[PDB]
């Protein structure tokens, strides 16, 4: 009796996908503020 | 399984990103080429999901995804693919991190036609590495991210960039080197003149021509897996980045020349390995208690984690040179560790940077008062990274310290001053990670707040990241046979292939 | 019983959902969840009181004459080589199930009365039961790496708890001396665990103590050379329990939440620095030189936090200070072999140094009202006189606290404390007069805090007149601030304080050791008479009551001054009150030198091995701005070079 | 030496030129005495 890696993976895998699309509508303070501008780290 | 899963899976994201500078509407910043590669990093991590969970057919020891293409008939190398226990463990962590990487270099404006151009050939350049079963395409794959990265730090860095990129691109392509000097003499030794890593592992070497090409392959390997003597390359490198072109440096790219140091001197080099396996693990403690205290001797805070990073690497030669099946299943589980460990740590300093535009680290403290998001994923990031059980940095060590002092190859006065003196790296990682924890966030005496530091925030795309990325740091922490069982096999082979060597 | 057993490993992971959840809640959902605070207390509070309900009726199964049940779940494997990591119910783990989560449910009762004007209402109950719920698996661990996964476990909840706050500057050094101090026990537990392994070859309690007595004997490991394994394991709970090398944190752990003090001292130092040597009595009991070393630094600090107590103005340090001692008084029972009485002594400390605690900060809640919010010291500004004088349910519940912690004869102390100080001095009474030496003066430090603090004069006149805190005006004087959810855990926690009238008496003192079985049958004591009972007992309830009336004179004078005693014993006052001179050892030598070592690491870093990679860009640099000069024009000289070279190769090649 | 000498904890007072190689000798003598001790003292 070993928990498989292969069903949870395979069943995490398009919840991983469907909010990486959906956390990258949602976000704040790099588009209003942005004081670092075109060069991220100078 | 007839389909090309494996050279899919590296021809992806290099044949995409070609579709980067033809990509239209570039009103402004690109945010089309910014969301374009999101969409082809995370269709190619569910073509790794996709050849895993149909085609790994786990507890097997071999390559499951065994492409064997010929390319160039007349020197004898052939585009030959596969991912075996040592290898798909760290292809999946590749097309996780990576996912992330582009996720993580949202705020990029400056050149991001260059930007996701570079960071996809890295992502098609680093599955690369781990996959092909050959010489001249393990070489090509070595310094295929060997460019990419350069202008990754050249361009998007901090200060010092250029002293960071030239010192890296001289250090790596002068130590890669030592991959072509020695795979073309393991390769040329005897009459078969194959580059496969198949019949080069299976090809018997005399014991004084291993000592060559252990002692090439330590050099090649030593410098992106930072043994402590070749480690200066790093933490300016590591010092002067950005958050995504990090996470791709110590989350992946450390991670090759620990493949290799399992793959091409204990698989192929046994009776090398044996003769030098006492200095490695004197080079792994001496790994961990030399950059523990640079992390605590340093205030920058960019370069205190980049040293940590040497710290954590430390217990996997330790891993390695223990010939034991729980050692070396401690060795390969320290490399996805790190990389999920040092990859959510290090995208929160690139964080706390966009936010307090520092890194110096005295002119902060109270930044958690502002701040709230952070300081709550900074400190659980940082708990991983303290061994902390529960979380994957202690299992990861955990192995190492049984693996170590339960094997029949080393002498009893041996074996307790190594597990006395690697233990004492976990007295000092809690020194300077809850240092840097106290000396930003703790604490009532804030910085000017006119000057800089004007704005604070938390934006809830960098909670998804660091959250996505503590399910498999606390997965494993609570069940450490959910990457085990991918290699339980493949380890059992490589460890078994050095039984045989030992009485030397 | 088969949903009762089988089911078991729910009360670990019952008070883990209610911070899994609230911690998905205040990351994702902070403005809600932070808006959340009272249902998101009962929420959390009710799988605490489930858990409550499970440790209930196991051990309530287990006094009925239920077998020790077990059960092991593999968690790594390899070639030869596995771990295994599941649970026991056992009547010492039952035992300690009860202990630590009654006095959980308990400190969430006391929560919503030192705070809900915090606005860290939300985050202070999702940290209270990720403590229990790390706390909850180490009681139940069958193995040593079982204790391990929760041993450090419990001091990152340390960590984050005596951090609390962190917008004090004194609050954010005092977390990370807490997690330091505890990871190098940490350390030497780590060292021992790979290091029994190693010897015997397994990793549970009872299979450790049966494998370490086949090789002493055989010839295969050395008396001398195994005696060293196991006190590297006991070097886990010194940490832990504040023995003598490792106590810092302890005057630094009261600068977080008064009802987490409660916590760190009934749950992860008497209860956790004590079980994981209780379940290693298997080890132990073969070795005699550890046992007089776990006896030895049990001794010593039943006298180093007791003088430190003395001359302490603040409450909560004091206190702080006895938890020292009285864990080194039973640690130290735990070293001359009486063991069981050393677990019945667990009983009655931490049902009331969490009397002690929160009747404390029922004090301190009161002190806000006519003082600032800055000193919660022994009182100035209307001095420290009274506050039982104004009759508060608060006041007479930390005399009964120290009631019992003296041995006084019509209350407790008389039927518990002094039955490890016959065990004591039968071998080395010598070393061990100490302990009945500082007997008395156990009994002073919680009487020199009962009435210095209750019984005199406290509201007559400031002497520092600076409050003025509209917070401070609606901290309600006159004690009655200590709110309804003060009335019932500063009672309700007394309950077994009258079941210990019952239990633990004279017919149940004898009742109680035949639950609590050593790893074999046998019980081992020197002599126990009918006759030299009672003057070992009437000469030693004496001591514990004269020691409180050396104290109710000295103190109830205003001043404390009998003769020659204002100007000090300075030779021996300056170590008291300067904190025994042991926390600027610590921080002079070891803080400033691990300072030092590390700095020229990274000198040597940038400079030396930095310095030879400078040295070949600087050697190639350099050699090609010498050869740019080898062409300076004057084609004449590029024809000498053509001329001479073919001069060079007709002498180089014919031979 | 001077950005490694910021305004906290550090600046002990010895990084001068005389010590830093009188650290050297000390730390790269204890890996390669340790490496020395490796190949002799495992087997």
């Amino acid at each position: 009796a070993v928990i498989s890696v292969k069903p949870i993976l395979l069943a995490m895998t398009p919840v991983f996908i469907l909010l990486c699309l959906f956390f990258g509508t949602r976000n704040g303070f790099y588009d209003t503020d942005q004081y670092h501008g075109n060069g991220s780290a100078h | 399984s007839t389909f090309p899963w494996l050279t899919t899976i590296i021809l992806f994201p290099i044949v995409a990103a070609l579709a980067i500078p033809f990509i239209p509407d570039p009103t402004g910043k690109g945010r089309p080429i910014r969301w374009y590669a999101l969409a082809v990093g995370l269709i190619d991590f569910a073509l790794i999901v996709y050849a895993f969970t149909n085609f790994y057919d786990l507890n097997t020891p071999g390559m499951q995804l065994w492409e064997s293409y010929d390319w160039i008939p007349e020197i004898g190398l052939r585009w030959s693919v596969g991912a075996d226990g040592l290898s798909m463990p760290l292809i999946l962590l590749t097309g996780f991190i990576t996912t992330l990487a582009i996720l993580a270099a949202w705020p990029v404006t400056l050149k991001p036609r260059l930007f996701y151009f570079l960071m996809l050939a890295m992502y098609g350049g680093q599955i690369a590495v781990f996959a092909v079963q050959d010489m001249l395409v393990f070489f090509l794959a070595w310094e295929l991210e060997l460019i990419p990265v350069y202008l990754l730090l050249a361009i998007w860095g901090g200060h010092k960039r250029q002293y960071a990129a030239t010192k890296f691109i001289l250090y790596t392509a002068g130590s890669s080197l030592f991959i072509l000097v020695a795979g073309l003499a393991m390769a040329f030794y005897g009459d078969t003149v194959s580059f496969d890593m198949q019949t080069l592992a299976a090809k018997d070497y005399a014991l004084g021509f291993q000592l060559l090409v252990y002692a090439g392959f330590l050099v090649a390997y030593g410098v992106k897996l930072p043994i402590v003597p070749l480690h200066t390359w790093l933490p300016d490198a590591h010092g002067e980045a950005t958050a995504p072109v990090h996470m791709l440096l110590a989350g992946i790219l450390l991670k090759m020349g620990g493949y290799a140091l399992i793959r091409m001197n204990v698989d192929m080099l046994p009776a090398a390995h044996a003769k030098f396996a006492p200095v490695l693990v004197i080079l792994g403690v001496v790994n961990i208690i030399y950059a523990a205290l640079t992390s605590y001797a340093q205030r920058n805070l960019k370069r205190k984690i980049a040293y940590s990073s040497i710290s954590h690497i430390g217990f996997v030669l330790i891993g390695i040179a223990s010939f034991t099946n729980l050692g070396m299943s401690g060795a390969v589980l320290q490399m996805v560790s790190h990389g999920l460990i040092g990859a959510s740590l290090f995208f929160l300093v690139g964080a706390t940077y966009d936010r307090t535009h520092t890194l110096i680290l005295e002119e902060m403290g109270g930044v958690g008062q502002k701040m709230k998001k952070i300081f709550a994923m900074f400190t659980a990031c940082s708990l991983a990274s303290l061994a902390l059980p529960g979380m994957s940095g202690f299992v990861a060590e955990l192995m190492v310290f049984i693996g170590f002092a339960t094997s029949d190859a080393y002498s009893l006065p041996f074996r307790v001053i190594v597990v006395f003196l690697a233990a004492v790296g976990v007295i000092l990682t809690p020194i300077y990670l809850l240092s840097m924890l106290r000396e930003i966030f703790y604490g009532p005496e804030n910085k000017e707040l006119v000057e800089h530091e004007a704005l604070v925030d938390a934006e809830p795309r960098e909670v998804f990241i660091i959250a996505c990325l503590l399910v498999p740091i606390i997965g494993i922490g609570l069940y450490p046979k959910l990457l085990t069982q991918i290699y339980d096999a493949t380890t059992g082979q490589v460890i078994a292939r050095a039984r045989e060597v030992l009485p030397t | 019983m088969e949903p009762l057993y089988q089911y078991a490993w729910l009360i670990p992971v019952l008070p883990l959902l209610g911070a899994l959840i609230v911690g998905f809640g205040l990351i994702a959902f902070s403005e809600t969840t932070s808006k959340l605070r009272r249902p998101s207390a009962i929420f959390i509070m009710a799988l605490m009181a489930i858990a409550m309900g499970h440790s209930l009726t196991l051990f309530w199964s287990q006094v009925q004459g239920h077998l020790p049940y077990t059960q092991m779940i593999e968690w790594a494997a390899a070639g030869n080589l596995h771990i295994a990591m599941g649970y026991v119910i056992d009547p010492l783990a039952a035992l300690m199930l009860v202990i630590v989560t009654t006095v959980a449910f308990l400190v969430m009762l006391y929560s919503d009365g030192y705070m809900a004007h915090d606005p860290g209402y939300v985050r202070f109950f999702a940290y209270l039961s990720l403590f229990g719920s790390s706390m909850l698996g180490l009681v139940v661990s069958p193995n040593l790496v079982q204790v391990y996964i929760f041993w450090e476990l419990v001091g990152m909840c340390s960590y984050l708890l005596i951090g609390f706050w962190y917008d004090r500057k004194s609050a954010a050094e005092a977390a990370q001396k807490a997690f330091v101090t505890n990871r190098v026990g940490d350390f030497g537990l780590l060292l021992g665990m790979v290091g029994l392994f190693w010897a015997t070859g397994t990793f549970d309690f009872a299979g450790m103590g049966d494998r370490l007595t086949e090789l002493v004997n055989t010839g295969l490991l050395s008396p001398s050379l195994a005696a060293i394994l196991a006190i590297l394991v006991f070097l886990g709970p010194v940490a832990k329990s504040a023995q003598f090398p490792l106590h810092v944190w302890l005057p630094d752990a009261m600068e977080g939440p008064t009802p987490i003090s409660a916590l760190i001292h009934a749950a992860t130092m008497v209860a956790a620095g004590v079980f994981l040597i209780a379940r290693m009595f298997p080890v132990f009991e073969q070795l005699p030189q550890v046992m007089t070393t776990i006896a030895w630094t049990g001794a010593f600090t039943a006298f180093m936090g007791a003088t430190i107590a003395i001359t302490q103005n603040d409450i909560k340090k004091s206190l702080a200070y006895s938890t020292i001692s009285q864990l080194g008084y039973m640690v130290m029972g735990m070293g001359v072999g009486a063991y069981s009485a050393g677990l019945f002594h667990l009983m009655t400390h931490a049902y009331f140094k969490a009397m002690l605690f929160l009747g404390s900060g029922s004090v301190i809640h009161s002190m806000e009202g006519v003082v600032g919010h800055n000193p919660d010291l022994a009182q100035d500004m209307r001095y420290m006189g009274g506050l039982r004088k104004y009759m508060p349910i608060t006041g007479a519940t930390f005399l009964v606290g120290c009631l019992a912690i003296s041995g006084v004869p019509p209350f407790a102390g008389f039927w518990s404390k002094d039955e490890i100080l016959g065990a004591v001095f039968h071998a080395n009474p010598a070393m061990w007069l100490l302990t009945w030496l500082t007997a008395g003066l156990t009994a002073f430090y919680m009487f020199r805090m009962y009435f210095m603090t209750f019984e005199g004069k406290f509201r007559n006149v400031p002497p520092e007149r600076q409050e003025h805190h509209d917070h401070h005006s609606h901290h309600a004087a006159v004690p009655h601030e200590s709110p309804w959810t003060m009335t019932l855990p500063l009672v309700v926690l007394a309950i077994p304080s009258t079941l210990i009238g019952f239990v633990g008496t004279p017919f149940n003192n004898l009742f109680e050791v035949f639950i609590h079985a050593p790893g074999e049958e046998k019980v081992a004591e020197h002599a126990v008479d009918l006759t030299e009972f009672l003057i070992l007992g009437g000469s030693s309830v004496g001591i514990g009551l004269m020691g409180i009336t050396v104290a109710y004179l000295m103190y109830l004078k205003g001043t404390p001054s009998p003769q020659a005693i204002a100007k000090a014993i300075q030779p021996l006052y300056q170590f008291s009150l300067h904190k025994w001179y042991f926390d600027e050892l610590y921080e002079a030598v070891f803080i400033k030198g691990c300072r030092r070592l590390a700095r020229q690491v990274l000198e040597v870093d940038y400079n030396v091995v930095d310095g030879v990679v400078n040295l070949t860009g600087f050697v190639t640099m350099v050699t090609g701005e010498g050869l740019k000069y080898l062409q300076n024009g004057r084609a004449q000289f590029y024809a000498l070079i053509v001329l001479l070279a073919v001069l060079g190769f007709v002498i180089f090649s014919v031979q | 030496a001077t950005d490694f000498n910021r305004g906290i904890m550090k600046f002990d007072g010895a990084d001068s030129p005389a010590m830093i190689a009188i650290s050297a000798v000390l730390i790269l003598g204890f890996i390669a005495g340790l490496i020395w001790w490796a190949l002799h003292t495992a087997y």
